[PDB]
DNA sequence: TGCATCCGTGAGTGCAG
DNA sequence: TATAATGGGAGCTGTCACGGATGCA
């Protein structure tokens, strides 16, 4: 069907690639593909260059390098491996006496790689490390919250890099300094600087106000190495001031950039800021025997100058966006790899002093452990290493593009207040003001804006236009937050004739504040208004008519969106629907032109005009980590002439190449009876007859068979006590047939373990002697399936030990995995939404003879209800349907572009169109107007919405055009008194499903030590009755129902098993005793040595532990 | 300001008094055990402990 | 140092695996298998005792180990108690 | 004696995890 | 069971607010 386009806005530059982030950020970190000679100083590279060479003897790094890995990607995602390279690393050991030379390539561990579109594998699981924001390197100026007119000084480095350093000039006119926390008067550190009096006044020199009270002579009466001593006892109470010891403390905290590193970024902003260039990212050096301070004057500088008033001196503002930065992912992990460096130079220097100074290699000085370890950490229990979001294609995008303030390096929940969550001013085209959370993390996590980018320094920016005269140029650059700041930034859309600003006023910004300017005050323009919000808030059609907190919610609840096996994209797209599903890198596309050769369900193999003969074969049927059926179909037939870079087969929520996260459908906006009550829906079961909302969904079942101080567990089909028909499905080693179907209590495995020291006892050695079967010496521990689940089975894997290619965690016989199935039609409880923030759950199904409906037969889909928008704002969604219906009768799909779309007008003249065919199609079929048609005029009038006077074809045309149809309700005929808003909406099925959430337990599992209920799903677990929920009970007075809570049902063992016994007898259930949480409570307040003591009314003993615990 | 911190230091001395508990019990020599099963050793699924 | 001791005799043939381990490691490019350890072990090592040698230098876990990036849980928590009937 | 100043303690519910 | 060997090493950083106990002009 035709696709017709709005919007004037000519943007010059396209998305760029989306996940560059990711990708980008890890290549530039390990180089894999420069030849050695050719790397430069950064990334895995620059953390070598650091640690060595390690010191006395003496080991020196030369080279290293990266082999491919020894099991392709999907091999370790079955396998529950890691997608790595072996790392060897070339060294040559020298002997600090002789001259010794050995050199061997010592093997280092493995690095893990990451996939084509920015994913890791890790054992077998794919995974995302979100990039987190933190304050950057540099020193910064900012008010003393105490004194209005004193200015606390800060330095800080790369975190763990070294310490922090503030210059609190107090109130007794000497300026003071802070490390670890230890107060001190600046001064003594500048003597140890090689400082003189004079060099001071001859360097401040201007502020007799402070720079004649810096200067104390109890310090300057001593020579440089003589404050030296002095300030190693200031620091270090009591350690022997030895001036081997005292070099070595400062240095390895100021000068030694092997400890102490400013960012890359560091130097930089330090420099422009104090306006002075830096050797190196260290804060003092070491050169011709004493120190040579960088840094601390120039700083002492500024921070002096500001405190009397002096020009260009400006406190600084650490959210802006030019004072934050982002450590992207290969960042991230080259920290854990300098980490992992210096702990293997903590284990080759022990071992070049004690063990045999010349008998010695590289090869066997290096203990490959403390790497190896350090990275298994970095991306198996970071809090930047997530578990991928791979629900739809969108999710696992939207992650990628995540930013955490949080994490290892940034802030602990508690440390978050309000400035860091805040929307900055600078966030303007970098960070997306709508896509974040709500609940606590909201202003922590956000979004890379969608033109945005993060430069070599780890800062963010954003393109701009440059415009010259009031012409409009096609050359773009991007900003830094800092330099953005200096330019007077034209709007989007200020319009324009050909490429010269046509307007008189032009709606600029200058720093953030908006500013009305002529076209000749005006140096750049923004490239669209795409470049102000998230990947997934540029989904959102008619996004300006959407009050911002529920854009969050339809921004958000996109990457929920289960991907339909009839899956659409939506009728009205905004332009992005299409780069989402190419970037997503899950549809599959056309290398170079050529010729189709064959086509399948399970491959696509392409004569190319290069002669080569490629075969795509087709993901099919795929496992996401959220159990989505990630899917991979066909959309080209044989022979198909492919120009390059179209499309050869559609990913999972894909239609054509466009996003298709959910279904088109035709929705009514009326009350219905009560099944519209608070944001719930009602649909019709015409959707579940055409397989609308329909998504398959997989559960992996896993087991392993153990060898035991008893015996071996057994996958056998030989289960004891177990009648065939309850193994009817199981193949002759214990398996279930790959498709059968499985229900709740059916088995999936067979196993047998052995039983223990309970072996048959008395009770039970009597009941198998009157039925002539012994006791048997295995037990059924078949894997069955849990409540509430089932379906298909599609796979088998069994990997025992002692097959090839396979060896397992120790002790361990075999472990088999069976993947099951199921189609998934809506169904009563399920959670459907838009993109605008209605979100509700399907309350009701009626069948389609009770569907409102159209005059032509036509029954809606949905009836979403009117009450959810008034108090919600987000009239989008109402936009969205009005040219849904002339969309509908048009047979057309539109693209409205976000803030520069289809406005009113364009869109009722759409409108026009379509009642042309759904009436004018009629008055010719053979009939007129209808009776009731005309009742419901009649109210349309006292209402307002039609002119009167005016043939009813006049007036419903004007109703139209309001978006409004006539309705008969299916359960009467009669009309609905009223004219209806219908048309067609984007509606997705949300990932969360009632049959993933109904859970009940009479009882189940108890805890080792409180022997309450377990908690959760999965465990089969108890409810939380919570402090809250006592109260609940207690205001109401039910002393017998709680008292119940907190005994009988939770962890009262004696009456617990007492009551279910009364219940199965048909008894009321027994007066309860003592929890057993209580005497927890008393055991272990002995242990802490307090004698806590039950009493009676008499006050003597009572012992609640009958006797058990006295001698 | 005497007669404030002798408060204080007396509430304790009646504290010991009333209750019949010597001063000298805030030391241990004998420091008490907490039953095993309120600190378990427990083989999970994989015959690990 | 081990939760459960164990005789020095049999921590000192540990480590023996660790090391031998080890260098196989840094030989192969890759971390060797249960049978590229017998061999270099020596006579009286098969791949079946290397493995139940393993299987006991498996130190405890904690019950208090934390479960998720918030805190509010504990792996000890998910285990059931099956002594108590 | 009055008032800095430090140290220790808190910082919502359940569910998925 | 025996050359001789004789004082460690990592700190970590952006919350807050109140109440109580201790130090000091």
């Amino acid at each position: 069907m035709e696709i017709k386009r709005f919007g004037r806005i000519r943007e010059v530059i396209p998305l760029p690639p989306l996940t560059e982030i990711q990708v980008e950020s890890y290549r530039r970190a390990l180089q894999a593909d420069v030849p050695p000679e050719k790397r430069e100083n950064v990334g895995i590279q620059a953390a070598f260059r650091e640690t060595f060479p390690i010191e006395e003897l003496v080991l020196d790094f030369l080279e290293y390098r990266l082999g491919e890995p020894p099991f392709p990607q999907d091999e370790c995602r079955e396998k529950d491996l890691t997608y790595q390279a072996p790392l060897y690393a070339r060294l040559q050991l020298i002997h600090k006496d002789t001259g010794l030379i050995k050199e061997d390539e010592v093997f280092l561990g493995h690095i893990p790689l990451m996939t084509e579109d920015g994913s890791f594998i890790i054992n077998g699981a794919d995974r995302v490390i979100v990039s987190q924001i933190h304050r950057s390197p540099g020193v910064y100026f900012t008010p003393d919250p105490a004194r209005p007119g004193r200015y606390i000084a800060s330095i800080i480095p790369l975190p763990k890099r070294g310490p922090w350093i503030d210059l609190e000039v107090e109130p007794n006119g000497v300026v003071s300094m802070k490390v670890n926390k230890r107060k001190f008067p600046l001064v003594l550190l500048l003597r140890v600087l090689g400082y003189d009096q004079e060099t001071l006044a001859r360097e401040l020199g201007a502020y007799g106000e402070l720079v004649q009270g810096l200067m104390d002579e109890s310090v300057f009466a001593m020579r440089p190495e003589e404050a030296l001593i002095r300030l190693f006892t200031l620091l270090r109470p009591g350690d022997p001031p030895k001036r081997d010891k005292a070099v070595a403390y400062v240095y390895g905290l100021i000068a030694d950039p092997r400890r102490y590193d400013l960012g890359e970024a560091g130097r930089y902003k330090a420099e422009e800021k104090l306006g002075i260039r830096l050797s190196g990212r260290t804060l003092a050096r070491f050169e011709d025997g004493e120190f040579k301070d960088e840094v601390f004057l120039p700083t002492l500088r500024y921070l002096f100058a500001l405190t009397a008033g002096v020009p260009g001196h400006e406190v600084d503002d650490i959210d802006h966006l030019g004072n934050r930065r982002i450590r992207t992912v290969g960042e991230l992990m080259t920290d854990q790899f300098r980490v992992g460096l210096a702990r293997l130079a903590r284990g080759v220097r022990e071992r070049m002093l004690m063990g045999s100074e010349d008998s010695l290699t590289p090869a066997k000085l290096v203990n490959s452990r403390p790497l190896e370890a350090a990275i298994r950490e970095f991306f198996s229990r970071s809090q930047l290493s997530q578990f991928k979001d791979e629900t739809n294609p969108l999710s696992s995008l939207r992650h990628k593009r995540r930013i955490s303030a949080l994490g290892p390096g940034g802030l602990t929940r508690e440390r978050a207040g309000f400035d860091v969550r805040d929307v900055h001013r600078t966030h303007y085209g970098r960070i997306c003001p709508v896509e974040t959370p709500e609940g606590a993390n909201i202003g922590l996590i956000t979004s890379l804006a969608a033109y945005a980018r993060v430069d070599e320094l780890g800062f963010i920016r954003t393109p701009y236009r440059r415009v010259v005269g009031g012409v409009v140029t096609d050359e773009v650059v991007y900003m830094t937050a800092t330099e953005e700041d200096r330019y007077t930034i034209a709007q989007a859309n200020t319009p324009l004739e050909g490429n010269r600003i046509a307007a008189e006023r032009v709606v600029a910004r200058r720093k953030g504040e908006p500013v009305i300017v002529s076209p000749e005050e005006v140096e750049f323009m923004d490239v669209s208004p795409k470049q102000v919000f998230s990947v997934n808030t540029n989904l959102i059609p008619f996004l300006e008519h959407d009050d911002a907190n529920r854009a969050l919610m339809g921004s958000n609840m996109q990457t929920q969106a289960v991907p339909l096996i009839r899956a659409q994209a939506p009728v009205v797209m905004t332009g992005l629907e299409e780069r989402v599903v190419r970037d997503s890198l899950a549809a599959l596309y056309a290398e170079e032109d050529g010729e189709v050769a064959k086509v399948d369900g399970n491959r696509i193999v392409v004569r190319y005009e290069d002669g080569r003969l490629v075969e795509y074969p087709l993901r099919r049927f795929y496992r996401s980590n959220q159990g989505t059926a990630l899917d991979q179909r066909p959309r080209v037939v044989v022979g198909q002439r492919v120009r390059k870079g179209d499309l050869l087969a559609d990913g999972p929520a894909s239609e054509n190449g466009f996003l298709a996260l959910g279904q088109n459908v035709l929705v009514a906006i009326m009350p219905f009876d009560g099944y519209n009550f608070e944001d719930a829906i009602v649909i019709s079961e015409e959707l579940l007859k055409r397989d609308f909302y329909t998504s398959i969904h997989i559960e992996r079942y896993e087991i392993e068979a153990r060898d035991t101080k008893l015996g071996p567990e057994r996958i056998t089909r030989d289960i004891p006590h177990l009648s065939e028909a309850a193994l009817r499905d199981l193949d002759e080693e214990g398996v279930v047939r790959i498709g059968a179907e499985v229900k709740p209590g059916d088995i999936l495995v067979g196993r047998t373990s052995f039983k223990g020291e309970s072996e048959p006892t008395p009770e039970e050695r009597l009941l198998r002697s009157i039925f002539g079967e012994k006791a048997r010496d295995v037990k059924d521990t078949s894997l069955r399936v849990p409540p509430g689940e089932g379906g298909i089975v599609v796979r088998t894997v069994r990997l025992r030990r002692g097959d090839p290619g396979v060896e397992l965690k120790p002790g361990v016989r075999e472990v088999v995995r069976v993947y099951v199935a199921q189609k998934r039609k809506l169904q009563v409880g399920d959670k459907l939404a838009n993109r605008h923030g209605n979100k509700g759950v399907v309350a009701k199904i009626l069948p389609v003879e009770d569907m409102p409906h159209l005059p032509d037969g036509t029954p809606v889909d949905v009836i979403l209800n009117p009450l959810g928008v008034p108090s919600r704002m987000n009239l989008g969604q109402i936009l969205e349907t009005h040219l849904g219906l002339a969309g509908y009768f048009l047979g057309q799909r539109y693209i409205s572009p976000i803030f520069d779309g289809a406005k009113e007008p364009e869109i009722k003249e759409l409108l026009a169109q379509a009642f042309e065919v759904y009436f004018g199609k009629r008055k010719g079929e053979g009939f007129g107007v209808d009776k009731r048609e005309v009742e419901v005029l009649r109210r349309a009038e006292k209402l307002g919405l039609v002119t009167p006077g005016k043939t009813p074809e006049e007036q419903l045309k004007e109703l139209f055009l309001q978006g409004k149809v006539v309705l008969y309700d299916g359960r009467t005929g009669e009309p609905i008194e009223g004219p209806i808003v219908v048309g067609q909406m984007f509606i997705m099925k949300l990932y969360h499903m009632v049959e993933d959430k109904m859970h009940a337990r009479s009882t189940g599992p108890y805890s080792l030590i409180t022997q309450q209920p377990l908690g959760g799903k999965a465990q089969f677990g108890g409810q939380r009755f919570g402090e809250m929920e006592v109260w609940a009970l207690e205001a109401y007075g039910a002393a017998h129902t709680l008292q119940e809570m907190l005994t009988l049902k939770s962890d009262d063992i004696e009456g617990r098993n007492a009551a279910y016994e009364a219940i199965i007898k048909g008894e009321d259930v027994p007066e309860p005793s003592v929890p057993e949480s209580f005497r927890v409570l008393v055991k272990e307040l002995q242990a802490l040595a307090l004698d806590v003591q039950t009493l009676d009314e008499k006050d003597n003993p009572v012992d609640i532990f009958e006797g058990l615990a006295s001698k | 300001a005497r007669r404030a911190k002798a408060r204080k230091r007396l509430e304790v001395v009646r504290a010991f008094l009333d209750s019949g508990n010597r001063p000298e019990w805030m030391i241990l020599e004998a420091v008490p055990v907490l039953p095993p099963d309120l600190r378990p050793m427990v083989q999970v699924d994989g015959g690990r402990f | 140092a081990r939760t459960i001791r164990i005789p020095v005799h049999m921590v000192e043939t540990i480590n023996k695996l660790s090391r031998t381990a080890r260098q196989l490691q840094q030989e192969l490019g890759r971390e060797p298998t249960y049978e590229e350890i017998a061999e270099a072990m020596g006579p009286g090592w098969d791949a079946k005792r290397v493995e139940e040698t393993l299987k006991i230098a498996q130190e405890p876990v904690s019950l208090e180990t934390p479960i998720g990036d918030e805190k509010d849980s504990f792996y000890g928590d998910f285990i059931p108690d099956e002594h108590l009937p």
